[PDB]
């Protein structure tokens, strides 16, 4: 049986910035586009929960295409 | 007083490129237009899908005027 602890952070201060744009379209319909990529890890997946979450409007009005 | 219409004679013609991207209704579009915000929408309304699937994309018109 072993632990773990592990630092959360880049090392080097400048990366840890982030932008993200967003679009809502005259049919309500939301465009969200991050820095971010999506490499199976399921990032847009959580970044749609958090727009949906902060709006108040359900998933299936937003949308991320591409980075 | 009478006055004939007018044909818009831009050199170019109309022309558009759809690129479907298989995933979630996503289509890309080239066109010539001045009104890439009405194309957008009125594909999508074609489609039965959001705005938020349909990007479109404008470099020049070889001529416009209106029409
Ligand atoms: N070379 C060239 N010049 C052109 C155009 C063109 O296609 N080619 N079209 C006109 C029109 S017709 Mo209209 O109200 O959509 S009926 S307004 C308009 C105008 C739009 O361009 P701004 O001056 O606002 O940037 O450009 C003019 N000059
Ligand atoms: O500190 C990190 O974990 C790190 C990770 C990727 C790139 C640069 C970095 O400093």
């Amino acid at each position: 049986i072993i632990p773990t602890k592990f630092g959360i952070s880049f090392t080097v201060p400048f990366l840890n910035q982030a932008g993200a744009l967003i679009h809502v379209y005259t049919d309500g319909s939301v465009l969200v586009s991050h820095g971010g990529t999506e490499m199976g890890q399921g990032l847009h997946t959580k970044m749609v929960q958090v727009a949906s979450k902060a709006l108040k409007i359900p998933i299936s009005k937003i949308y991320i295409s591409e980075t | 007083l009478y006055i004939g219409g007018q044909d818009h004679f831009y050199l170019e013609t109309h022309c558009t490129i759809a690129i479907p991207k298989g995933e979630e209704g996503e289509m890309e579009l080239f066109v010539s237009t001045q009104n890439a915000m009405k194309t957008q929408s009125f594909v999508a309304k074609m489609l039965g899908v959001p705005v938020n699937r349909i990007l479109v994309r404008v470099k020049r018109m070889g001529g416009g005027f209106g029409g």
